[PDB]
């Protein structure tokens, strides 16, 4: 058990910080000076079981976004989004929508109860983390 | 006057939409006092469209984005927690009671 | 009802007056908005005994529900109130006659009555220059020179008639200005100074 | 969009001060109107005086 | 007086919204003064659109 | 249309680029993303 976490307490939990990802290094600077995000998908090929979902939030560890916005869900893992319908033209901003390439995240990926049920060998299984970010460089 | 009929249940209906997708029924936008038999019934729709935007308001405050997770129920599996499950439970199953 | 219903008048003091102002206002048949806020107040700071605060007024007018009891006292606060619209209207006060008055002109006897009465008097006499003159007396910077600029009275006279009852330098309050028509209506009837 | 969401009550409220200027220009015409028939009549009674 | 409050917030989400998705916080366009007392805030919403 | 042997889980770094000027602001630069059929958009509306 372990509160405040970058097997946490009974589940799992993921962090990065996105400045150590190296987004100003993956373009020049001439193209243009701020970089925003998009839209994040996340894609998490592990055997399933059929007819089985899949425990997994996403989640923005800095507070400058929208109330629900910082947060996100999952649902099967293979390139989902939170949603179920993906439309750029509502109002209604993408979560992870705005947010800045430079600092202010530790990526929270968490995995609700890791402990020994039918997730574990999901996540045991699971080899590797694919997520796939859309930015705007403007 | 009977348009006044027509438009208030128009206004508990938004009301009762708001009440339903944000489960909270102890508040209440639309209130009384929006006839005034002085003034035989003139002004209603000032005072039923100032509590729609009220409520308006109250809604963009409390929309946001929302968590969204689906779950798929092998039902198999919840029919063996009384171990009578479904493969030999619809087949042994042949009356006409 | 209409109090009741509408928007809830607001918990704060000085939103209390200016959310509750428009129906008063309207029921009293009274001139401007602001009036009818500023009236509130006149009775809030001063009125016979038992009368509801208006804060008190507004936690009683939206109540679950109103007592046999306790709703014959906000017809009297709605009376007392009503008398005061009379007190204002049967010497034609001003909005700005009003708002200097309405923070604590004592109103209920005859002798208070004849110092707003001579409070009006001194304002009418003052006329259209009367704005600075009620704007500097609710700052602290009334003064004898601009109130003789607006009475179109020299300055040695209303400082002599200042000596009179004597308050002489410090003109803070309306209550002061009150001791100067029949100060300088004596000193007309008889051609001599203060 | 939000910017269209304040648009419209901002065209309401324009709405809502045309109509409250149409009433209280309204209203201070009646009172002027009630004033000179009160004047009338007790201008009345000197003239029959 | 009690729709000027509502329709306020609307022109303060739009700001906001603006300020969101182009990053420049330190401009501001609803700026003060839309409401006047001396006109019992007559023209508000003009001055806000 | 870029059809090179590509690691998989791997976007393709490339930039497309108008050489005057005569376009709109942003309208005279594209990305790219994986090289095959990709506009620099991810929705493809022309009714925008």
């Amino acid at each position: 058990g372990s509160g405040n976490i970058p097997t946490a307490d009974n589940q799992l939990h993921a962090a990065f910080n996105l400045k150590a990802l190296n987004i100003k290094d993956d373009y020049p600077e001439a193209l243009g000076t701020t970089r925003r995000i998009k839209q994040i998908s996340v894609t998490l090929p592990a055997l399933v079981e059929p007819y089985q979902d899949m425990r997994a939030i996403f989640r923005y560890g800095g507070n400058s976004l929208p109330a629900g916005c910082k947060a996100i869900a999952l649902s099967h893992g293979i390139n989902d989004d939170g949603l179920f319908r993906l439309d750029f033209n509502d109002g209604r901003w993408l979560p992870f929508e705005g947010i800045p390439v430079d600092d202010d995240n530790s990526l929270t990926l968490s995995f609700p109860d890791a402990t020994g049920e039918k997730q574990k060998p999901l996540l045991l299984s699971l080899t590797d983390i694919i997520i796939h970010i859309r930015y705007t460089i403007c | 006057y009977r348009f006044y009929d027509l438009t208030a249940a128009r206004c508990m209906m938004a009301e009762k939409a708001y009440a339903w997708q944000t489960n909270d029924t102890a508040t209440r936008y639309i209130k009384s006092g929006a006839w005034q038999s002085n003034n035989a019934g003139l002004m209603a729709g000032e005072s039923l469209l100032l509590n729609l935007a009220e409520m308006e308001q109250a809604w963009l405050k409390r929309d946001s984005r929302s968590l969204e997770v689906t779950r798929t129920v092998s039902l198999a599996a919840v029919y063996r927690t009384d171990n009578v499950t479904l493969a030999e439970g619809i087949a042994d199953l042949l009356k006409g009671n | 009802d209409l109090l009741r219903n509408g928007g809830i008048d607001k918990t704060n003091t000085k939103t209390l007056y200016t959310t509750m102002a428009p129906v008063i206002t309207a029921a009293m048949q009274l001139d401007i908005t602001e009036s009818g806020e500023a009236l509130l107040r006149w009775l809030d700071n001063n009125h016979p005994a038992g009368i509801l605060t208006t804060s008190e007024a507004r936690k009683l007018i939206i109540k679950k529900g109103q007592t046999a009891g306790d709703k014959e006292k906000l017809a009297a606060w709605c009376q007392a109130l009503a008398q005061r619209v009379l007190v204002i209207r049967t010497f034609t006060l001003s909005n700005a006659e009003l708002q200097t008055l309405s923070q604590g002109a004592p109103a209920g006897t005859i002798t208070e009555l004849y110092n707003i009465s001579d409070f009006h008097n001194l304002i009418n006499r003052c006329g259209e220059q009367a704005g600075t003159v009620l704007d500097a007396l609710q700052s602290g910077t009334l003064t004898v020179k601009i109130l003789a600029q607006a009475l179109n009275l020299s300055e040695e006279v209303i400082t002599q008639a200042l000596t009179l009852a004597g308050q002489k330098p410090e003109l803070t309050t309306w209550a002061q200005l009150a001791v100067l028509p029949p100060r300088l209506d004596l000193a007309d009837t008889l051609h001599i100074t203060p | 969009q939000a910017l269209d969401s304040a648009r419209s009550l901002t065209g309401q409220l324009m709405q809502f001060g045309s109509t409250l200027l149409g009433l209280i220009e309204r209203r201070d015409a009646e009172a002027m109107s009630e004033l000179l028939q009160n004047q009338a009549g007790e201008l009345m009674l000197s003239s029959l005086r």
